[PDB]
């Protein structure tokens, strides 16, 4: 994808990440409903109506 | 798709038989001109099970001692495979 | 067991006197903490009493309240000077290899800039008010949620007493978080030890006990730098400041030139040299984020040595930063200095701290 | 019935975080926030209606209208 | 100190040391003036040479900036003296 | 004959049916001081990303 | 490595719901910190406009400043309730054996008492002013420096705005030291683990992973405690307070009865039951010092088990403390209760926490 051999290769230093498992991750488009609903739900103001 | 080859149910106490198998089916739509459907009931076969059923019909209707065949659950039915002609 | 006290930590023998700048910064942090705690015990944050309670109560009702205030001011200025020398030495000796120490240091630097700004805001003078106004005008350029954001920051359409009170709470709170970050800084350093003049891997026979030799050297250098510091406290008390902050704030009048403190001037330059406000905000955020070392994370990266070309370029970076500060102050009247201001800012933005080994590779 | 329904429900909703998170948000909104909170609000507003602030304001306007035309 | 990253590094990299003899004198037997003037002279000369080396690019760029500064300053003086602002 | 008719998708379905988010049975003999307990093992049969 | 997270720390299975009191105390510490930081961002410390800005600006101009203030008050009350239950549990299960945990806990208790007092002072009402006056009068009894020290503390002969400003700064500062001491408390506990219902020496096959089981138990117990806590924030908002503190302070007028907060009453009792002021101060200091476990230092000591007799005497201690508080406040109108107050104080002062094996020995 980069068209370069610009990464140092080390024995076993492969498929390292934070959240998921390499090669066992969903299509990133499956999280769009989650993000949309979360943004719409969270972004709301609330007032007690004290005069 | 890969399911079981067609078989023959046989009920012992009643002594009554009958072929059976898995029929795939899909929602009806336009067909294809350049395609004659393959063998779908007996996948990856030259369709000999029809010949085996025809040959074995006389054997089965005449009365077969199928005590050496597996049963189906707790019922009185046993399964006879149609891979090869049945003579017994 | 005094022996067990001596040998609890050992360092290299190549710690030249330039390696006491951390101790000097610690001294000035202590001075700021104590002076600020004494000042806060006599401080009221409001638009009707703040300026008065500094110049009429703190500096004239106590025996040496003036001395305490001058300590606070000049200690902030000297803390920034010493921190800049500390950073310059760290860049000179390729101390970015101490990854934990460097990241914690950058966090501390950003925190200290914030502390200094919020503290300068507490003297409700002309410069304080109008610096707040200008920085918040920078804030309101955020797309979509800028204006509302500004209101939440100010609690209103103008700077007022509630604004001063929240600024006071922030100014009080932050230095203690800075203390915790200093503790983490030192913990990481003691985990990885000090570079010295040159980097060597030493066994215990080549190292020396930290206590008491380096503590005594720290005392010596600290006394010298305290002499230099107190020369300013008693004889140049107002040299690191702008006289317009002795004029009580007038929201109806803007000063002729709004100029921040000398230690924030470079950032101010980054805003004057970028015409688009949104682009300036983005570039400031990228500048601060790029000072860190948080990327790459899971790609193999290691650090090589540093050379004479890199040291000369570091000196050039210092020159460019100083020129940018002076010019960004000078551009208000003379418009022909935009050329040199932009040139210096572009030169600053194109300085290499880490020599990318990825500079050299082959294509598929 | 419970076995098949449980299998269907798990395999459909609870198996994947991509569905469980929106299900939890739906629960938060259409059950906790707009079903318990708003419910208690409406109930309180309805129980104490005769002495409501709005009722007092309306009666005041009416009485003022009456007093003015006299 | 034994559970520190630099100790771990020295254990991984360096061998088990052998054949090293160190001699130390107590400071009460060492004169503080002993090697003072020679070191002052040597270090002064070293720093003079090194700063002459690494300071040259900064000097050149500062000269160019000084030229630009003079030009702009006198341009703005001329602008102000002629009411051209 | 039945071994060359297996599909990779069928194998994946079988693997997912019986491994993912299922209760395992563990047997340990030896220094159980270092072998993780069941609860932890039950929490690693699924991933947050999925 | 999620598995490594589960096994990072393991404890005993005998953690009854009574072992969530520390978690509840931490919850109320968090609530106090947040609500206090919000209050302090709207607060001006001065006798002229302190009582006014609490009752007229914070409560009536903000949207829910009243709710913030009620949260803060009832959070202090419930923090003390939970800490008292926490101490009672630790005495019940013979947790004095966790020497470091116990000593840090006692230091934290003293700090929190100071925080509560200095906080109550900030509401410049009648009760606050006169509680300060009484305490500082108790300061005046020290030999050879009571008046010099009192003047230094108050900044004059009378409580004034400078005194309020000192108190405000101390109230702001102390809770952060408290957070540091809470961190040390938990660090020590993790070092020596928990006791549970009974004490056993368990290998790793008898211990359970702390996370997430005990985190979920903590969430459950905290939810119930927060229900109970909010039943007071919203329906009994001034149950723990005194109405005289809703009166702006008059230095010329003394209240009919000067009673501190319900969590300081025991200490007040010690003052009232000792006619001599110096002796009262000495007894107070000795009481606070004897709660700790700092002696013997180098003599060999170890802790044995606890029994039904000790638990019964612990119940008696609780009874005596409560009765002493009530009587200490009653004695202002009814002189005959002095007998019962003194009896309860005497019973309290002679309560055995640590059964000393030195009770039995021989003579040379
Ligand atoms: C502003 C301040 C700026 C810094 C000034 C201080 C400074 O430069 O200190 C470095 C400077 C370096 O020490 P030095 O000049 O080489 O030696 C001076 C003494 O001989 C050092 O004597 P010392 O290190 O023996 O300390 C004396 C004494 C600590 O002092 C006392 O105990 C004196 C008070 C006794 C009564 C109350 C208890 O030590 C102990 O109590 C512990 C000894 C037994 C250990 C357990 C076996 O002084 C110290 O480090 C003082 C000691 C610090 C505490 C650790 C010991
Ligand atoms: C003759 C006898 C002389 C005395 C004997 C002697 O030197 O004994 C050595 C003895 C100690 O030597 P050492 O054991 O090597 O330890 C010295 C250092 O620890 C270690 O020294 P180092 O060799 O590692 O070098 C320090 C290093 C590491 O950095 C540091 O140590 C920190 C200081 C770096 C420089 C300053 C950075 C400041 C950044 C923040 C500024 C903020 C300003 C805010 C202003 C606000 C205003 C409102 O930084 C540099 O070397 C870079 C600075 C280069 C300065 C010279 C540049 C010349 C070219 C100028 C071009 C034109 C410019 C425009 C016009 O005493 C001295 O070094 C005393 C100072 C001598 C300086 C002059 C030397 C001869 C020339
Ligand atoms: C809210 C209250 C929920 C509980 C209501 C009472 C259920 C009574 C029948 C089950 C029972 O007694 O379980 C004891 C149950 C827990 O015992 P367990 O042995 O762990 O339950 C699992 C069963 O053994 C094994 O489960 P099973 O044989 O009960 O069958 C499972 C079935 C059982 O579900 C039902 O019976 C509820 C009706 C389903 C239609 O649940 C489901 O299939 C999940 C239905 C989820 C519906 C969500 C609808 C909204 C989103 C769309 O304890 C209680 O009912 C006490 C209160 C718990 C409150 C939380
Ligand atoms: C060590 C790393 C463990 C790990 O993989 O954590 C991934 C961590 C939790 O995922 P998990 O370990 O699969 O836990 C899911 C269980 O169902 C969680 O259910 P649970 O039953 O285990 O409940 C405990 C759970 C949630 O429950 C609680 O924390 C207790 C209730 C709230 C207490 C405070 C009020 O605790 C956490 O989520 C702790 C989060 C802090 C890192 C661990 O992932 C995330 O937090 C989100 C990742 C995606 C967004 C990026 C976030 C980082 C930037
Ligand atoms: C976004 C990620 C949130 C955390 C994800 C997580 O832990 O999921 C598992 C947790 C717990 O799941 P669980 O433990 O029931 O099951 C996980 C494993 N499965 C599903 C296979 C059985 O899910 C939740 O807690 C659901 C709500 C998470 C919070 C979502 C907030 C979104 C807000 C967006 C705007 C801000
Ligand atoms: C908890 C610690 C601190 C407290 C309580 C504190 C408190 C205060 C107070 C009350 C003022 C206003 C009084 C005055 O202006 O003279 C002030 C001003 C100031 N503080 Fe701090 N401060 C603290 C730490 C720091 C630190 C670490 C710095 C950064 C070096 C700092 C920088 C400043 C500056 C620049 C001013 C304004 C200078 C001026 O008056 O011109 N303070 N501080
Ligand atoms: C409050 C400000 C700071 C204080 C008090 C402080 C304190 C210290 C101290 C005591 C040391 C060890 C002694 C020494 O080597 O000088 C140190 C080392 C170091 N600091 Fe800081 N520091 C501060 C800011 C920074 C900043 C902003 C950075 C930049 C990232 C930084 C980076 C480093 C590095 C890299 C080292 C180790 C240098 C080496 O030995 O190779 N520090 N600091
Ligand atoms: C840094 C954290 C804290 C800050 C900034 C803070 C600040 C304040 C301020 C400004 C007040 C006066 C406003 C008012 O009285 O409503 C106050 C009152 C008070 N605070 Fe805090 N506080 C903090 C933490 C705590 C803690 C941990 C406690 C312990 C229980 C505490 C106990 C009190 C009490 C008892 C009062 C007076 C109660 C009353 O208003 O009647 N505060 N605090
Ligand atoms: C700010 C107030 C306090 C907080 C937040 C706090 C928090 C905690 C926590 C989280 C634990 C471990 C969990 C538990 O066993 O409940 C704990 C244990 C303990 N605390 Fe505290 N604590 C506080 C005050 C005290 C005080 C005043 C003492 C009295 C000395 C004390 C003595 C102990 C003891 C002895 C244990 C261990 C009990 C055992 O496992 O046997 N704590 N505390």
């Amino acid at each position: 994808i980069v068209n370069r051999s610009t990464f140092f290769v080390v024995k076993g230093h492969k498929n390292k990440g934070l959240i998921g498992i390499a090669g066992a991750r969903h299509n990133p488009l499956v999280w769009l409903p989650t993000l949309a609903l979360g943004g719409v739900w969270a972004w709301r103001w609330a007032s007690a109506g004290t005069i | 798709m890969n399911h079981e080859r067609p078989w023959v149910f046989l009920n012992k106490v009643t002594g009554k038989w009958g072929a059976c198998g898995w029929q795939p089916f899909w929602k009806a739509t336009s067909q294809s001109l350049n395609y004659i459907p393959d063998n779908f009931i007996a996948l990856r076969t030259n369709g000999s099970w029809v010949r085996n059923l025809w040959q074995s019909s006389k054997v089965l209707d005449r009365g077969l001692n199928a005590s050496g065949y597996p049963t189906v659950g707790t019922t009185d039915w046993v399964r006879i495979p149609l891979d090869a002609p049945l003579e017994a | 067991n005094k022996i067990s006290l001596y040998r609890s930590y050992s360092t290299t023998i190549l710690l030249s006197p330039a390696y006491s700048l951390g101790f000097c910064a610690s001294i000035f942090i202590v001075i700021q903490i104590i002076s600020g705690y004494i000042l806060a015990s006599n401080y009221i944050a409001s638009t009707n009493e703040s300026f008065n309670i500094i110049h009429n109560v703190i500096m004239r009702e106590l025996d040496t309240g003036w001395l305490i205030r001058f300590n606070h001011i000049n200690g902030c200025a000297f803390l920034f000077i010493v921190i800049y020398m500390h950073i310059y030495r760290s860049l000179y000796h390729n101390s970015i290899t101490k990854t934990s120490v460097w990241i914690v240091g950058i966090i501390m630097y950003i925190l200290i800039c914030g502390i200094a700004f919020t503290g300068y805001s507490l003297v409700y003078g002309q410069m304080s008010l109008w610096a707040i106004v200008v920085i918040c005008s920078l804030v309101t350029a955020i797309p979509f949620i800028g204006n509302k954001l500004l209101i939440l920051i100010w609690g209103g359409n103008i700077v007022s007493s509630v604004t001063l009170q929240r600024i006071f709470c922030i100014h009080y709170l932050l230095p203690l978080l800075l203390i915790l970050f200093i503790i983490i800084h030192l913990y990481n350093l003691h985990n990885v030890n000090s570079t010295g003049d040159n980097y060597f891997i030493n066994n215990r026979y080549d190292r020396i006990n930290f206590y008491p030799l380096l503590l005594i050297r720290d005392v010596f250098i600290g006394s010298n730098i305290l002499i230099i510091y107190n020369i300013f406290v008693y004889y140049y008390s107002d040299l690191f400041g702008h006289p317009d902050n002795y004029v009580p704030a007038n929201p109806l009048v803007t000063p002729s030139e709004i100029m921040p403190e000398f230690y924030l001037l470079p950032f101010y330059a980054l805003i004057r040299a970028i015409p688009h406000k949104v682009l300036g905000i983005i570039i400031m955020v990228l500048f601060l984020l790029s000072l860190t070392n948080l990327y790459p994370i899971y790609f193999i990266r290691f650090y090589n040595n540093i050379n004479i070309l890199q040291r000369s370029l570091l000196l050039l970076l210092l020159l460019d930063l100083v020129i940018a500060s002076k010019l960004c102050l000078l551009i208000n009247h003379y418009e022909s200095f935009y050329l040199l201001l932009i040139l210096s800012i572009l030169c600053v933005l194109s300085h290499h701290i880490y020599n990318t080994s990825f500079n050299f590779s082959n294509s598929i | 019935m419970l076995a098949n329904f449980s299998r269907f429900f798990y395999k459909t909703f609870l198996q994947s975080n991509a569905t469980l998170i929106p299900l939890t948000l739906v629960f938060t909104y259409x059950x906790x926030x707009x079903x318990x909170x708003x419910x208690x609000x409406x109930x309180x507003x309805x129980x104490x209606x005769x002495x409501x602030x709005x009722x007092x304001x309306x009666x005041x306007x009416x009485x003022x209208x009456x007093x003015x035309x006299x | 100190e034994g559970h520190s990253a630099y100790v771990a590094l020295e254990q991984r990299v360096n061998t088990r040391q052998k054949g090293i003899i160190q001699r130390h004198l107590s400071p009460y037997d060492v004169d503080i003036r002993g090697n003072g003037f020679r070191q002052i002279y040597r270090l002064g000369m070293q720093k003079i040479r090194y700063f002459g080396l690494i300071g040259t690019p900064c000097l050149l760029v500062a000269g160019a900036y000084r030229g630009i500064w003079v030009f702009c300053e006198r341009l703005e003086d001329e602008r102000y003296w002629s009411n051209a602002l | 004959e039945q071994l060359d008719a297996i599909s990779r998708e069928d194998l994946i379905r079988v693997a997912h049916e019986y491994f993912y988010d299922k209760d395992p049975v563990v047997a340990v003999i030896g220094d159980t001081d270092n072998v993780p307990e069941y609860d932890a093992l039950r929490a690693v049969t699924y991933s947050v990303d999925l």
